[PDB]
RNA sequence: CGGAGCCAGCGAGUCUACCCUUGGCCGAGAGGUCUUGGGUGAAACUCCGUCGUGCUGGGGAUAGAGCAUUGUAAUUAUUGCUCUUCAACGAGGAAUUCCUAGUAAGCGCAAGUCAUCAGCUUGCGUUGAUUACGUCCCUGCCCUUUGUACACACCGCC
């Protein structure tokens, strides 16, 4: 048929580099692990807002997303994870700590779930993040509440902000880390099970919103 | 051809707190409790109606609000309640100035009114109340709104006396296997049944006749008695 | 196992309280362009 | 459900210190206070009045 | 190239060129039943005589995966699925065997 | 309408119907434009200089001095308009382009 | 429930609206020419789309 | 090729080079081992008792090569650390200087290092030999 | 009248200042530098922390800022503040000795934001003149007449006390009131250029050693 | 009339697609009253393509003869 | 003995009455002193 | 005599100063290895100059970095930018300005940080 | 708990036979001792064995025993270290304050600059986010109410 020379000796160096490592230069994935093609957002309208187009070697992109409005929804969502994951008074600024449970995780939601765990995290955000919700409409403070709409970003935001603060909780003072509670919250979320504390506050969210309609 | 449990040893019921977001229970908040402490010149009182001919007039306040014996014989009722000794409660209270306290079933609220009302001076100002075998931590003033701890899937009811009427019996067993039930009672002498619209999606009553507090509470509990065959 | 590809065992654990493990093992540059 | 007693104070002050079951401790509390406000007190009336 | 064998109250991995205790699992509470190997040989089953099957990952013995809690009497047998990878089968002393997605 | 920007200091704006000058304007300190850019929807002219690191932002409707844009370290060489978004693009001899 | 998607057409302005909360024209994607009015609570901007759980209603003011 | 100490990492320097002076037993354990702390402010000694000695001394021997000479205070003030003192804030201590001393003349009379002039000792020549050839044979058995 | 380096833009331009703590702020120092950046107007706060004090001068210098607050602190209680004038100015350093803040005693209310008007008492020397001038090039120049918010710089023996009033005019009188904090402030330095070099010449500091230091004030 | 001119392009901006259809038989009645429709041509003008210029998409898909 | 510098002066209700009727006959007269527009 | 190439990658107080010229094939940094650079999580921060274009461009070319100052992850990216730019500036010199700018393509499609740093900081709003 | 790898930037007037240092040796430890000459190094971090949700081994206040360094002379125990003793204490209500990118927060290291500060203050680097970046709906503060300034266009008597 037709096929393409584009190197002419077998590349070696004198520097001896691993063998998965050289591996590597066909295609970008994540810790070497896990590959970004095939991964697709499975809801439409939050395509444009979770990034899984730019793959990435490691969620230590040092870039600046801080500084125009909607510029994070271009920073993988890998890497919003993780820095949603370093914060609270006990972890803030170990983004290293935060990048090392993150692959902890992905290790073994792939090895209890045999499948793409950036797939089961893309489809625990856009299972996780609520469709609808209540403004204080407030009339000087009548209590009383109107349902509002919730846009794309929003519903980015306060995904992975369910799911990681869902995983401190649920690693507070049980036998498990935050790694492994991480692991079975974007399991549960990523399926849908009402077992997780992000989609059953997704859950009550959006049957509050039902009411108040 | 089931075959038994590997032990017949009858275990307590695990307490529940605020700890555990997960297991369906009953929580019962007393809203708008009268519970204010105040100084003699020297002494320190809880506010009653009868401590006094015009303390409350020189607060500001009327005398009718003054009333900590209800929510006590409140707390009474739902912690001799049937339910609460076999674990499926915890009672939590809020004060009509607005101070939230976490009822643990594993207390023993005292008989009598001074003693309780003794009781409710150190709460108020030291916010904690140990045990006397000091071990665990089993009355405490803790952080506002209610929803921060209340568990993630429970449907809010309020009770109240002008609402649809419903049977608790069939309304408990139509929320299902992990949902539980927050059934903002009012701890008033009198009052507008709007002390907690901001919480509740459904607001209903238990009776045809203008019910009593405790009444209500102790017919919730026997309701939910029932369907959870207790 | 089956494909074991090194040192093979055969083990067998006791009631005794002990475990038995049988196994069956497996110049110059000038000068050489010279 | 286990039943445990409330431990409280009865005729509770928040003002007044709780009542230690100890006469040497809470003294040395006691008086550790009272050294602390009257050394206070004195070293700044000498400083202001240095002034 | 390696086995773990189920003494009482730990399970020891030996390795198949030195024969010593390579690695050990000793945070069992009752009498640990049987120890066995995922198809991939990436994680360790183990059945316990409390009926708490729990998964470390092998040649890791300090990351315990996940406690299933089986049966409240002893579970005597756990081995993973030989064709499939997510379910493991346990049979305990409740006669009757359960099939866990994990 | 059409501006226009000079070595004497001055954008001014010129009426193409009537070939009227009507509107002048200068700045507060005495400099020399070298480049100017409009708005889409012309109420803003806006000038740079080449001795000056500022831009600026002169309403067409009053004459006034709306604003003097401060952030480039070097010479303002060129300003342009969005078509659409009306966003301006400077870019200076500090080897930065910057987006107001 | 079936739910519907819908692209946001213009960010409406200068309506009276509560703070936080934004009013929007959105329309539809299984027929592209009909708009409703819509209000959202997060951070929104032209041509992204929402998810609308019920389209039979429009929105008045919030205030 | 080319191999050194430059080459291999941390570990696999450290431990391979401490299975070595496991097995050779030409070390004299100072005998109070066992009891002692490596520090004043490690509240205990070391878990691996039946050894730590002969990964210490792989430890010193690998910063030995990639340093040129230290001595016994330089020795103390790497090794040392932080401290939870008390309910004070936290200042730096030192290491253990006999348990430093002993290690230096064990490999001393060893044979791995000398005295030097300025003070202090570095690498000999049948250490430096001897070091990189373990790192060889780390990478022939970790190929 | 205006002196040399603050002629060219005098009445000309409104000025623009930042309002930064010292590395670290306690809560009572970014409460009170709140209070500065809103007693004088067109002023902002910087969140001052791993700052560059090089760096910042220069993005300063270079965004168009005209002067810089820096404001340091002991245990809550503000001590200093230094005035930085940016295009290659000068820095006066003040130490603050008696500060009362609104944020510690009282809500009363909201303050005004109006241009205020400015009372100067008896600065009468040259030195005077000169505080005088870098006190009141950060305050926006031609305020309305009717203004209702006055402040004041007056000095009583090298000890500037600083208030800030709101008044109307009665029947009988004036009727004053206080408003933001109290201070007596006391320079210590001035120096002719910017606050990242400390090389610059100084025009003005005290001599808190000699033995005729306690004769004369503005010494 | 009472709408200001710096509001109007708002004022018909944030009405519905249904007050757009009642605004057009507003103007369809409006303009058989002819004393009305004189006194208040350029306003009537002025909304009215504004309007159909910012609904025209849609006002293009709906199908009845009535419109 | 002696000392360096004259110390701090305690603010005192004459010194805080004394700048206030001097402010309040400064504010009355309006002979103030601010910038002027150019 | 040699063809050899200097540049220099800098965050925010670590500088890596990247020498690169004709050879067989060694990326050296701080005279270990290119894979020893710690904190070995951040290693393919390291080597995304290298796989991002192959290694085939490297194949005839040895870098040496030093890098002084900084911390572990301002090191690593002082490193990363060093190698890029010196890999396109050796290119532009040595080899022919095509492949040059298919080099400063791939790396400014990847992150233009890896080429030009972001250096003067804050606003002062 | 027990080992190991590693990465900074400020700063630069000394007791010069008793100060500060490089190195040898003694003691588990602190420290001692003898010679040399007059800043190297951070912590958080990373890796490697072991434990395990329990006043926990987290804790270390309190009391005892022992070895020293120092203050004449311990004579109210000068302070360091070693082993026991394991009290209190479980993240903190109502309210309230501050905060928008190298920012909040974590981390250590130096200095001590005529005012201030050592019951601390100021520098310096290391690690580094979440959420706004819209709006006048609420709370306030401000501005204007002839368009003037020159066309075109809009407005058309607060």
């Amino acid at each position: 048929d037709f096929e393409v020379v584009e190197e002419f000796t077998p590349v070696v160096l004198a520097t001896p580099i691993p063998e998965e490592v050289q591996q590597a230069q066909t295609e970008i994935k994540l810790f070497n692990k896990w590959s970004f093609e095939e991964v697709e957002v499975k809801d439409a309208s939050l395509v444009d807002y979770v990034q899984v187009r730019q793959p990435i070697f490691v969620a230590h992109t040092a870039g600046r997303y801080a500084n125009k409005r909607f510029r994070k929804a271009q920073c993988p969502i890998i890497e919003r994870l993780t820095n949603s994951l370093m914060m609270n008074g006990r972890n803030n600024g170990k983004k290293l700590k935060a990048v090392r449970i993150i692959k902890h995780t992905l290790d073994i939601i792939n090895v209890l779930t045999d499948q793409n765990p950036i797939q089961v995290v893309v489809d625990a955000i856009t299972n996780t993040g609520p469709r609808e919700d209540t403004t204080r409409v407030g009339g000087g403070g009548a209590a009383r509440r109107q349902a509002v709409d919730v846009s794309p970003l929003r519903r980015v935001n306060q995904a992975i902000a369910l799911l990681t603060i869902g995983a401190r909780e649920a690693a507070f003072r049980n036998i498990k880390t935050i790694a492994e509670t991480l692991a079975e919250e974007l399991i549960n979320a990523a399926k849908g099970s009402s077992t997780s504390y992000a989609i059953k506050k997704k859950d009550e969210l959006e049957r509050v919103a039902k009411s108040n309609r | 051809q089931k075959a038994l449990p590997a032990s017949l040893v009858p275990q307590a019921p695990p307490v529940l707190t605020s700890k555990d977001k997960i297991t369906k229970r009953m929580i019962v908040v007393l809203a708008m409790a009268s519970l204010e402490t105040h100084k003699i010149s020297d002494k320190y009182v809880l506010l009653n109606c009868d401590d006094h001919q015009g303390l409350l007039k020189k607060m500001g306040r009327d005398i009718s609000e003054a009333r900590p014996d209800i929510t006590h014989q409140c707390l009474l009722t739902l912690l001799d309640s049937p339910i609460n000794k076999a674990g499926k409660l915890q009672v939590y209270i809020q004060t009509s100035r607005g101070i939230l306290i976490e009822v643990n079933p594993t207390v023993r609220i005292p008989r009598t009114f001074k003693r309780f009302s003794g009781l409710m001076v150190q709460l108020l100002h030291k916010l904690s109340i140990r045990s006397v075998n000091s071990e665990e931590k089993l009355l405490k003033v803790i952080k506002n709104p209610i929803t921060d701890h209340l568990p993630t899937k429970c449907r809010k009811v309020t009770l109240s006396f002008d609402a649809p009427v419903i049977r608790v019996q069939d309304y408990i067993e139509k929320l299902d296997d992990d949902e539980s039930i927050c059934v903002f009672v009012g701890a008033m002498a009198r009052g507008k049944d709007n002390f907690a619209d901001e919480y509740v999606d459904e607001k209903v009553g238990l009776s045809n006749y203008p019910l009593s507090a405790s009444v209500a509470c102790s017919k919730f509990c026997h309701g939910a008695e029932d369907a959870w065959n207790i | 196992p089956s494909t074991a590809q090194g040192n093979r065992h055969l083990v067998a654990g006791l009631s005794s309280g002990l475990l038995a493990i049988r196994t069956k093992k497996k110049k110059s540059n000038n000068f050489q362009r010279m | 459900i286990p039943t445990h007693a409330p431990k409280y104070e009865e005729n509770f002050n928040p003002d007044k210190k709780s009542y230690d079951p100890d006469r040497t401790r809470s003294e040395i509390n006691k008086m550790k206070a009272q050294l602390k406000k009257e050394r206070k007190f004195t070293m700044k009336e000498i400083r202001k009045d240095a002034k | 190239h390696d086995f773990a064998v189920t003494s009482s109250t730990r399970v020891q991995i030996f390795s198949s060129r030195t024969r010593q205790v390579i690695k050990t699992f000793s945070r069992f509470k009752d009498v640990v039943y049987s120890a066995s190997f995922r198809s991939d040989g990436k994680l360790l089953c183990a059945g316990d005589a409390t009926g708490l099957v729990s998964v470390y990952d092998s040649y890791n013995p300090r990351t315990i995966l996940l406690s299933i809690n089986a049966s409240t009497h002893p579970t005597h047998v756990t081995k993973f699925h030989t064709q499939d990878n997510k379910i493991l089968a346990t049979a305990s002393d409740d006669r009757v065997t359960r099939l866990w997605d994990i | 309408v059409m501006f226009s920007s000079s070595l004497d200091g001055t954008v001014r704006a010129w009426d193409l119907i009537r070939y009227r000058n009507f509107r002048t304007f200068t700045g507060t300190e005495r400099i020399q434009f070298n480049c100017l850019a409009v708005d889409p929807s012309g109420e803003v002219v806006c000038a740079g200089s080449l001795d000056n690191f500022d831009i600026h932002v002169w309403s067409v409707q009053t004459g006034q001095l709306l604003d003097a844009l401060s952030g480039h370290e070097g010479p303002v060489s060129c300003l342009s308009f969005s078509q659409e978004n009306s966003v301006l693009a400077s870019a200076s001899w500090d080897k930065t382009i910057r987006i107001w | 429930t079936p739910v519907t998607l819908a692209k946001v057409i213009k960010v409406l302005g200068r309506t009276g609206s509560r703070g936080g909360v934004t009013q929007v024209r959105v329309e539809f994607l299984e027929d592209t020419s009909r708009t409703i009015v819509r209000n959202v609570k997060g951070p929104v901007r032209e041509n992204d789309i929402l998810v609308l759980m019920e389209s039979e209603r429009e929105a008045r003011r919030l205030r | 090729p080319g191999v050194s100490v430059r080459d291999v990492a941390a570990q696999d320097f450290i431990n391979a080079y401490a299975s070595f002076l496991q097995r050779q037993g030409k070390l004299e354990v100072p005998g109070y081992v066992d009891i002692v702390k490596t520090s004043s402010g490690n509240e205990m000694p070391p878990q691996d008792a039946e050894g730590w000695f002969y990964k210490r001394a792989a430890s010193v021997a690998r910063h030995i090569y990639m340093r040129k000479q230290v001595g016994v205070g330089k020795l103390n003030k790497l090794y040392g650390g932080a401290k939870s003192r008390g309910v004070r804030p936290y200042k730096h201590i030192d290491a253990s200087g006999s348990i430093n001393r002993k290690v230096l003349q064990a490999l001393e009379k060893i044979g791995i290092v000398e005295i030097s002039p300025k003070g202090g000792r570095r690498i000999s020549e049948n250490g430096q030999r001897d070091l990189d050839r373990i790192a060889a044979q780390t990478l022939e058995e970790d190929e | 009248q205006v002196d040399d380096e603050y002629a060219a833009t005098s009445g000309i331009m409104d000025p623009r200042i930042i309002v930064t703590t010292s590395r670290d702020p306690s809560t009572r120092l970014s409460q009170f530098a709140k209070e500065i950046k809103l007693l004088f107007p067109n002023a902002v706060r910087l969140n001052r922390g791993n700052y560059v004090m090089p760096n910042l001068v220069d993005a300063c210098k270079k965004s168009g800022t005209t002067d810089l607050v820096v404001l340091h602190e002991h245990r809550g209680v503000p001590t200093s503040l230094t005035i930085s004038h940016f295009p290659h100015g000068p820095t006066a350093q003040f130490s603050l000795h008696n500060v009362v803040m609104r944020h510690d005693i009282i809500n009363a209310g909201n303050q005004s934001e109006v241009n205020p008007h400015l009372i100067f008492d008896n600065f009468t020397t040259a030195l005077g003149k000169r505080v005088v001038c870098i006190l009141k090039h950060l305050f926006n120049a031609g305020p309305k007449k009717d203004s209702e918010r006055v402040i004041t710089f007056a000095n009583r023996g090298d000890f500037i006390s600083v208030r800030q009033h709101v008044y109307v005019r009665t029947r009988e009188g004036v009727e004053i009131a206080e408003v933001g904090p109290r201070f007596e402030m006391r320079l210590f330095e001035l120096r002719l250029g910017t606050l990242e070099n400390k090389d610059a010449d100084v025009e003005w500091q005290l001599r808190r050693f000699i033995r005729t230091a306690n004769k004369k004030d503005y010494l | 009339l009472r709408i200001r001119m710096s509001q109007l392009e708002d004022a018909l901006m944030v009405m519905p697609f249904s007050y757009v259809l009642k605004f057009l038989k507003f103007i369809d009645t409006v303009m058989q009253n002819k004393t009305l429709l004189h006194s208040h041509l350029p306003l009537i003008c002025k909304n009215l393509f504004f309007i159909i210029k910012f609904n025209h998409k849609e006002l293009v898909s709906q199908k009845n003869e009535e419109l | 003995f002696d000392r360096t510098a004259k110390p701090v002066p305690v603010i005192t209700s004459e010194v805080t009455e004394s700048l206030e009727d001097m402010i309040r006959r400064r504010i009355q007269d309006s002979n103030f002193d601010d910038l002027q527009r150019r | 005599a040699v063809p050899s190439v200097q540049t220099f990658g800098k965050k925010k107080s670590a500088t890596a100063v990247a020498h690169v010229k004709a050879g067989k094939g060694l990326i050296k940094v701080n005279g270990s290895p290119i894979t020893l650079v710690e904190p070995e999580i951040l290693r393919f921060k390291v080597y995304e100059p290298l796989l991002l274009v192959g290694l085939d461009k490297f194949s005839n070319i040895d870098i040496r970095v030093r890098v002084t100052g900084g911390g572990h992850v301002s090191q690593v990216y002082a490193i990363r930018q060093a190698i890029a730019k010196g890999l396109v500036a050796y290119h532009q010199k040595y080899v022919d300005e095509q492949s040059k700018n298919e080099l400063k393509k791939a790396f400014t499609s990847y992150d233009r940080t890896l080429l030009i740093a972001d250096s003067r900081r804050p606003e002062p709003k």
